[PDB]
């Protein structure tokens, strides 16, 4: 059912890649290329870094849920979990 | 590192709540927002 | 007639705090106290500075242009300026 | 130090057509307010 959700939110468009890293870097889910893609993971992963440090030190209490970033090309979310990650790439469509 | 592992993590009794609130987030995020 | 803008924003739903980056990462217009506005502005400053330099890693043609955190707490949307940047601060409900 | 005049600047009328700028971002992104669902979440 996990291809089956690759299908389905592959299929949303705008979407060029569901590259999901975990919590490890490592590509437990990835589509395109992944030398390419592996290193922005590893970035994105140093950056969901950057933002549970910024949550957890800015405010005690609070939690960190979701990211939303417009770049200049494309439409980028990041969906942090308690324990693992997520990253997809949208354009708009 | 190896698919052993993987299918061992994906099928474990941890991914469960991850993979649900991966789905429900995204399909959250299916709504277009307009900038014009 | 940024003033009535902030005027309307002042009883809108889950306002928590209505400030802006003034000077690259220094705040000036502040409705809040030093810390909450200025020192807290100038992290996320540095960590949009992070972010633009992840997006300028995977193509220094992609700059990037908006930035929104959905939390616990608060859901806070960041648009990155020429020279200042801006901070908004918002309740989740 | 980090202005001699902070005031000048921003009482201006044309750093505050970047800030109209940035206010019609503002615009642009307060206008949706949508909140997330439960589907009984329990916490």
């Amino acid at each position: 059912e996990v291809e089956e959700t690759l299908k389905r939110l592959q299929s949303q468009k705008g979407v060029q890649g569901i590259i999901v890293v975990n919590t490890e870097g490592i590509p437990i889910k990835s589509t395109m290329d992944n030398p390419t893609t592996t290193q922005y993971a590893s970035l994105m992963h140093s950056f969901i870094l950057k933002a549970r440090s910024t949550v957890r030190d800015i405010d005690p209490q609070n939690d960190l849920t979701f990211l939303r970033i417009r770049s200049k090309k494309n439409e980028i979310m990041v969906a942090p979990d308690k324990d693992y990650f997520l990253i997809v790439i949208q354009n708009p469509t | 590192l190896t698919e052993e592992e993987k299918q061992q993590i994906l099928h474990s009794e941890e991914f469960l709540s991850f993979f649900d609130h991966s789905t429900r987030i995204v399909e959250r995020a299916l709504s277009e927002q307009i900038n014009i």
